[PDB]
DNA sequence: CTCCGACCGTGTTCCCTTTGAGGGCGATTAG
DNA sequence: CTAATCGCCCTCAGTCTAAGAAAGTGGAACACGGTCGGAG
RNA sequence: GUUCCACUUUCUUAGACUGAGUUUUAGAGCUAGAAAUAGCAAGUUAAAAUAAGGCUAGUCCGUUAUCAACUUGAAAAAGUG
């Protein structure tokens, strides 16, 4: 309850709903102070928008609810390692921590392919968490593709 | 590969070596000697310690005193040689008995009574003349022929103590009356000014003028009693003259020239002559009367007796003192007999009580005696007058007192001459030799001549006109006074740095002022309507401006430039001048002075007399003795008139310029043939500056100069305290040995820090207050008497500096309410780290200062200005504070640069193909604030008392921070690295900015910004957090500069390293042989004879000599009645006095001391601080031949050091309360650290200190005080560390319990220890097993 | 007409519009076949969205007009240099080329701080054109920041 | 159209900011 | 007849002359490679 | 940082001086009591020394600075891990 596995399974349920919607099964949940503030799923094809990812939608919903572009002390859970654009958006959002699941050496910019959050040229450092339900996410991705 | 960190202090030089990853290498060094160990691993960190270097002052004082003594002796010898023949007829052995008076009767050659040789005559003498002054007065006033021995005694007594020489000329002391003279002055003044007479008005002039106030105050009071009379007026100026002040008479007589008269100055007669020639000599008698009145009052404090009765007022005043002493002693004895005879024995018999017996026979002072008998007196009745005498300080006064220094030599000369006239009728030789004797007393070697040496005095400079022996009578003829003064001044004046072999010109040299005026004119530009750019002035225009304006008006104002030049010749109604403000800074003052004196402009303008004129100005500068200035100018008296020479004598200049004659007008460019001054006068289109001339690559001046342009001499020639020079030498040597250790590879960077040297006064304070109050006229000293040691309290010192008044509110303060008052910083401490009184102020409430963020507001200034003025005139506030208040109303260091230059010149010695320095080593200089802030920020706390490791730690952190700083921002190299600089940032300050009201705030912001890269998260003052990456890199190159995840761990490992090479510099003790005290006779072998024949058992002498260095002696000494040869090995202390004798022949010295079969090859010189190790690692340092010091350092773990620092400092570390609370909970969680620290201390003491009693008392005292608050306990545990500290054992207080120092009064164990010879770094050791 | 300078000038016009709205003056235009497909300017502060950059707006408009997330062969013109976020979005959009003006070598995502567009592991290579109207772009930025010595240092 | 000639600014961090002591010595203690 | 302890102790005050450096205030430097304006 | 000019405050260096302080000696102590023991009377001054001393023989110098250990080296200086 309220642990990393709980939010990981919630994002997996969101990804299954998005797949039922015939979209990419990628979900993101932004929670601050144990309160869910943003939820999103990757629906780039369903909206004809290359920037319509789960992480981007969650960050936009969080910014709209908080009425502020800064997301200090927020935690973003995601069933997929964030890409370069998602990592840049997390940096600009000034979030507290990002918890991703299955690694992605080809697209994940959170250590697998490169490092973005803790780069020496950045003006902000974000914490990283990995290794939560990677097998289930990989199996779901293989079943979808 | 490696950099060196250095921390240079007055008593310590910390050093460390770090690598690219902030690691300190650990190396295995070979150990030499005959011992077991062959090598030791050592970390490359440590610190050299050494005693402070001392100034040369005391040596100078001693030397001058010596010279004084010898010269006085020579005076006496002159007198005796004059009297010799006539004494031989009267008494064959008088002088012999005189010279042997110190010898005991058993040792005397002649009879014990010096003057006459028998009891009856001696008792008769002492009965008729109880004091010498009786004989003086009788010999001056009487007419009977006197015994030649009494005459000699008088003359010798007057000659041996001649009195001071502070007043020049002669005095007329016949006139002793102040009232009649003042009434006569007022009379003649009212005669000369019939229109307005002064009323005598019953002004008690005697009391006001002779009161113990300052000259100025007495003047103010005098003229306050006079209606309509101003201090600047004629009569006011005359009163000022009689008071010893320097008044100016020019405004009274409409004189354009200054007319300042000082009765003490030897030029008074000539200045008055000139004044009377200007204004008419009918006023001469007027000033004569003023002088006569000054004479009648000069000595009123000492003589106290009308000069009519006698011609010897001094001797008469002494006889008076004697009679009053006698009478009051009889009276006091009678009183104590009548009323308290039980205390009579205590008053007149016990030497130890400070009574009359202690006063006369014991070492009790007049003050201590007075304080002693004050209560006895006041408790009794019938002593109403004795108290009056006591307050006058005139109760039981002696004749030889501390306050007899006021007596001028002119009165002793008067009495001498009187006696000579009296007795020259009976003895012809006194008549024939009167002048000689007078010249013996009068003569005084001029300070500008110096020691009368003959080529064997390092300090002397005087030159001999002939090879005679110098006496007081032939001094003027034998000594070349002129060349001696010339040497006196030329041996001290600076040489031109650009031309080191050339003397600097006089500041008022005509050439120097031509150079300066032209150097200023050369950069003046002008533009007109036609021309397209502003143009320089040409040669013709410059000669025009000089000849027309500079040679006609003494000073040239900007208004005169505009109107008389710009308007008349260029029709410019307005123009802007940029380098001078409202007037030309340069001026031809000497040209107009001379023009006024010689009155012949064409003489000055002739170029051929330039050198002559320069020589005249040189003479005018070189000398100030008018008789010598006149002698120097006597040659040119024929060119214009006697009057011009008379006027030229008075003209005097002081000061010397900066450049030489050859620099300004001597060097000629080979191609041009023109000197610097020629280019300044005319250089065509480019009006090149002197700086440009000196730096123009196209011209050859710079290279022609660059021709002319020892480590110990170089360091000794710097300006500063000898202590820091000592430190400079030590750090240079340390650097050398470090380079040798590192295989002669030079470091990449040398980061140097220097400790605050400004910190490294009761008498000065008492003087300041005394003067300020006397001038102010306040009674607060009489109402509340203070003592110098009371002024050490800051609030009290302030209170007295403000005359018990509020500085902001114009109200009185209370000497009982200082705890309620506040000490406010004038300029807030946040901007200026000034802790002195110059920036601190005592007020009842800081709210009355005005605004909190600034200097006191304009209202406070308006309200308090006049009070501050009064404080300024009373010297109660300085000039700096005043000038800061005023402008506030109208809106690293040189020594470190010298160090950096010495290091850079020693390390970089190679030149590239372009003949430019190859800076292989970068010298970086940092201030202490960087490392201090770094320690505070990252909790690398420092506690000095735990051990000496902090000296090394500071150097390590200096190196680290320096290398990091230069690595991250290489463009700041210009600021932080010596050498190559950047000529910019001056135009940047001509634009508006965010906040540039003060350079201090700019520096603050700057340094608070640059050092942010060390932190991981920043908290701005808005409740805002700022994040930084884990790895810090330099953008342009990408090289990693910092790693927050590992560099801190390395730093902590370095700080925690247990073994650090702390080496105390072994030094041979030098200076005085022993204590100066001369003790009474005593049967003890410690008493050292004061003279060869003065056996200390009979005469006493000196005691407690200082051992220069010990020496190991192995030899044999006789034992028992049969003189068996026993074998001995012991330490014999060679005293400083014995040193030379021991070096000249040690074998003979030791044989004379009682040693036999001395093994010469086993003699070991053991200077102070020699290190000896004993088993279990316990070590001792040689403190003396009979005492040892502690030789160990307690390595306390860093956790306990930080805990102790945080626990001792509670009312500090401001900011967010959360961190303070977390530190409080850390203390309460780790309170067991106290017990662990005391356990550690106990283990250490039991293993090394070996003082069971002191440790048991520590343990007990701590056991009783465990209940007390942790803060107190922590502070007193910090106190506990002096038991374990290095060096001499010392006493300490723990929780009000005082622990006397446990000294090590034996040296036996050292004699079987292992001697450790240590290098300067302590990396190389030679251990000697002293088993032999 | 339709030259690189023409499109950069239009992008500068949009950046000036953003300047009118008191936003960071950055503009972007997405062009396909000499036809206007999308335009945008930075509207982060006024619309409370950290991703409302000129490039994002232009890419979303192009995607909407073309009804396709793939913008094969399109050219995106932007006055300033795009950040890491914008570079990633350009990669995801599969556009053909990006043309930027003045560099910025303290956050640049096209080589200065790092190389992302031409990264070896990407599945599409986006071409980069640099320095179009660099002088006007840098003068606009300096006039907006009102802090000198930055533009000249970057250009030199 | 190359040749002659007077002229001028950009350089520190900065690309939405943080504001008195210590060794000597006599008298006492201790085996 | 040896050594180890405990207290007590320790030269000082002032005047004048000269030169220099070293802090705080103020006023001014320590340059050149193109580069744009005219010419016969 | 270097450097040209003006104002102030501190410090350093060298010179000429003064007044004290300390130590021995001369200031015929008296009256009972052999002695311990006690009473009474004076008490202010003066001479010499003021680092022991040295030769260069001056009306000069003598308390500043410098100095781990060994080796090669009159001094200086260099080498040794
Ligand atoms: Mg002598
Ligand atoms: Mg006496
Ligand atoms: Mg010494
Ligand atoms: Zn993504
Ligand atoms: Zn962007």
């Amino acid at each position: 309850e309220f642990s990393h596995e709980y939010w990981m399974r919630h994002a997996l349920t969101l990804a299954k709903r998005a797949r039922d919607e015939r979209e990419v099964p990628v979900g993101a949940v932004l929670v601050l102070n144990n309160r869910v503030i943003g939820e999103g799923w990757n629906r780039a094809i369903g909206l004809h928008d290359p920037t319509a990812h789960a992480e981007i939608m969650a960050l936009r919903q969080g910014g709209l609810v908080m009425q502020n572009y800064r997301l200090i002390d927020a935690t973003l859970y995601v069933t997929f390692e964030p890409c370069v654009m998602c990592a840049g958006a997390m940096i600009h959002s000034r979030i507290g921590r990002v918890v991703f699941g299955v690694r992605n050496s080809k697209r994940g910019a959170a250590g697998s392919l490169m490092n973005v959050l803790n780069y020496p040229g950045m003006n902000h450092r974000v914490e990283i968490t990995e290794g939560i339900l990677a097998d289930e996410c990989a199996a779901l991705l293989c079943d979808f593709y | 590969k490696y950099s060196i960190g250095l921390a240079i202090g007055t008593n310590s030089v910390g050093w460390a070596v770090i690598t690219d990853e902030y690691k300190v290498p650990s190396k295995k060094f070979k150990v030499l000697g005959n011992t077991d160990r062959h090598s030791i691993k050592k970390n490359l960190i440590g610190a050299l310690l050494f005693d402070s270097g001392e100034t040369a002052e005391a040596t100078r004082l001693k030397r001058t005193a010596r010279r004084r003594y010898t010269r006085r002796k020579n005076r006496i010898c002159y007198l005796q040689e004059i009297f010799s023949n006539e004494m031989a007829k009267v008494d064959d052995s008088f002088f012999h008995r005189l010279e042997e008076s110190f010898l005991v009767e058993e040792d005397k050659k002649h009879e014990r009574h010096p003057i006459f040789g028998n009891i009856v005559d001696e008792v008769a003498y002492h009965e008729k003349y109880p004091t010498i002054y009786h004989l003086r007065k009788k010999l001056v006033d009487s007419t009977d022929k006197a015994d030649l021995r009494l005459i000699y005694l008088a003359l010798a007594h007057m000659i041996k103590f001649r009195g001071h020489f502070l007043i020049e000329g002669d005095l007329n002391p016949d006139n002793s009356d102040v009232d009649k003279l003042f009434i006569q002055l007022v009379q003649t003044y009212n005669q000369l000014f019939e229109e307005n007479p002064i009323n005598a008005s019953g002004v008690d002039a005697k009391a006001i003028l002779s009161a113990r106030l300052s000259k100025s105050r007495r003047l103010e009071n005098l003229i306050a009693q006079l209606p309509g009379e101003k201090k600047n007026g004629l009569f006011g100026n005359l009163i000022a003259l009689s008071l010893g002040l320097t008044p100016n008479f020019k405004s009274n007589f409409d004189l354009a020239e200054d007319a300042k008269l000082q009765l003490s100055k030897d030029t008074y007669d000539d200045d008055l002559d000139n004044l009377l020639a200007q204004i008419g000599d009918q006023y001469a008698d007027l000033f004569l009367a003023a002088k006569n009145l000054s004479d009648a009052i000069l000595l009123s404090d000492i003589l106290r007796v009308n000069t009519e009765i006698t011609k010897a007022p001094l001797s008469a005043s002494m006889i008076k003192r004697y009679d009053e002493h006698h009478q009051d002693l009889t009276l006091l004895k009678a009183l104590v007999r009548q009323q308290l005879p039980e205390k009579y024995k205590e008053i007149f018999f016990d030497q130890s009580k400070n009574g009359y017996a202690g006063y006369i026979d014991g070492g009790a002072s007049q003050e201590e005696f007075y304080k002693f008998i004050k209560p006895i007196l006041e408790k009794m009745d019938g002593t109403e007058e004795l108290l009056v005498k006591l307050n006058r300080e005139d109760l039981l006064r002696k004749q030889r007192t501390f306050d007899n220094g006021s007596i001028p030599h002119q009165i002793h000369l008067g009495e001498l001459h009187a006696i000579l006239r009296r007795q020259e009728d009976f003895y012809p030789f006194l008549k024939d030799n009167r002048e000689k004797i007078e010249k013996i007393l009068t003569f005084r070697i001029p300070y500008y001549v110096g020691p009368l040496a003959r080529g064997n005095s390092r300090f002397a400079w005087m030159t001999r006109k002939s090879e005679e022996t110098i006496t007081p009578w032939n001094f003027e003829e034998v000594v070349d006074k002129g060349a001696s003064a010339q040497s006196f001044i030329e041996r001290m004046t600076n040489f031109d740095k650009n031309l080191p072999n050339e003397k600097v010109l006089p500041k008022h040299s005509l050439l120097y002022e031509y150079f300066t005026v032209y150097n200023e004119l050369t950069k003046v530009k002008y533009v007109t309507e036609g021309m397209r750019k502003p143009a320089f002035l040409s040669g013709e225009q410059k000669k025009a401006i000089v000849d027309l304006l500079f040679k006609t008006n003494r000073k040239v104002t900007v208004k005169q430039l505009k109107e008389d030049y710009f308007k008349k010749i260029e029709c410019f109604d307005s123009v802007e001048i940029s380098g001078v403000e409202d007037r030309f800074n340069a001026s031809l003052g000497t040209y107009h002075d001379l023009l006024k004196i010689i009155k012949d402009k064409d003489f000055l303008d002739n170029e051929e007399n330039e050198d002559i004129l320069e020589d005249i100005v040189l003479t005018l500068t070189l000398f100030e003795d008018r008789e010598m200035i006149e002698e120097r100018l006597k040659t040119y008296a024929h060119l214009f008139d006697d009057k011009v020479m008379k006027q030229l004598k008075r003209r005097r200049y002081t000061g010397w310029g900066r450049l030489s004659r050859k620099l300004i007008n001597g060097i000629r460019d080979k191609q041009s043939g023109k000197t610097i001054l020629d280019f300044l006068k005319s250089d065509g289109f480019a009006n090149r500056n002197f700086m440009q001339l000196i730096h123009d690559d196209s011209l050859t001046f710079k290279e022609d100069i660059q021709k002319a342009q020892s480590l110990h001499e170089h360091i000794a020639n710097l300006a500063g305290s000898p202590a820091i020079k000592k430190g400079i030498l030590q750090t240079v040597k340390v650097v050398d040995e470090l380079v040798k250790v590192m295989g002669r590879h030079k470091p990449e960077n040398i980061v140097i820090e220097m400790a605050r040297e400004n910190q490294t006064n009761s008498r000065e304070r008492m003087k300041r207050i005394e003067e300020g109050i006397k001038e102010l006229g306040s009674q607060i000293l009489k109402e509340h008497p203070v003592e110098n040691t009371q002024l050490q309290n800051e609030k009290l010192y302030l209170y007295y500096l403000q005359n018990g008044r509020d500085m902001y509110v114009d109200q009185e303060l209370d000497i009982n309410r200082l705890s309620d008052y506040d000490v406010d910083a004038i300029v807030p401490q946040s901007f200026l780290k000034d802790d002195s009184i110059d920036n601190k102020v005592l007020t009842r409430s800081d709210k009355n200062r005005g605004k909190s963020d600034n200097v006191p507001s304009e209202e406070v200034v308006k309200k308090m200005k006049n009070y501050w003025r009064q404080l300024l005139n009373a010297k109660l506030i300085t000039q700096r504070k005043f000038d800061n208040l005023t402008k506030a109303e109208r809106g690293t260091r040189q020594i470190t640069k010298h160090v950096a230059q010495i290091l850079d010149s020693r390390m970089n010695t190679k030149y590239d193909e372009n003949d430019k320095l190859i800076r292989e080593v970068k010298v970086i200089t940092l201030k202490s604030k960087l490392v201090s802030d770094f320690r505070k920020d990252f909790q690398f706390y420092k506690v000095r008392e735990i051990n000496n490791y902090h000296h090394a730690h500071d150097a390590y952190l200096n190196a680290v921070v320096g290398t990091a700083l230069i690595k991250k921002y290489p463009k700041l190299e210009s600021e932080f690295v010596y050498g190559d600089y950047k000529v910019y940032d001056v135009r940047k300050m001509i634009a508006k900015s965010e906040q540039e009201i003060g350079k201090a705030t700019a520096k603050y912001f700057f340094y608070s910004n640059i050092m942010n890269f060390f932190k991981t998260e920043i908290t701005l003052a808005n409740g805002e957090i700022r994040k930084r990456p884990l790895i810090e890199t330099n953008g342009e190159t990408g090289e990693i500069v910092w790693d927050k995840g590992r560099d801190f761990a390395t730093v902590r490992k370095v700080l925690s390293m247990p073994q650090v090479n702390i080496v105390k510099k072994t030094e041979v003790q030098t200076g005085g042989f022993s204590k100066e005290s001369i003790l009474p006779k005593r049967n003890s072998d410690k008493l050292i004879a004061r003279k060869k024949d003065w056996d200390p058992k009979k005469y006493g002498g000196f005691d407690s000599p200082t051992v220069a260095y010990s020496v190991l002696v192995v030899a044999k000494v006789e034992k028992g009645k049969s003189k068996k040869l026993k074998s001995v090995k012991e330490l014999l202390g060679i005293t400083i006095m014995e040193r030379s004798s021991f070096e000249k022949n040690p074998i003979d010295f030791l044989e004379a001391k009682g040693y036999k079969e001395v093994k010469k090859d086993l003699i070991i010189k053991l200077p102070k601080y020699s290190l000896f190790e004993l088993e279990n690692g316990r070590k001792r340092m040689l403190a003396s031949a009979g005492e040892l010091q502690k030789g160990n350092e307690l390595a306390l773990p860093s956790k306990y050091v930080n805990f102790l620092y945080l626990a001792s400092h509670y009312e500090k570390l401001k900011g967010s309360p959360e961190d303070n609370e977390q530190k409080q909970l850390f203390v309460e969680q780790h309170k067991h650290y106290l017990d662990e620290i005391i356990e550690q201390i106990s283990e250490f003491s039991k293993r090394v200190i070996l003082a069971d009693a002191n440790l048991d008392k520590v343990l007990s005292a701590y056991n009783k005080h465990r209940d007390k608050p942790i803060r107190e306990q922590a502070e007193n545990i910090i106190h506990l560390f002096t038991l374990t500290n290095l060096g001499a054992p010392a006493a300490f207080k723990y929780f009000d319990t005082t622990i006397d120092r446990k000294r090590y009064t034996s040296t036996k164990e050292v004699l079987d220890a292992t001697l450790i010879h240590q290098s300067i770094t302590g990396l190389y050791e030679t251990r000697i097993d002293l088993s032999q």
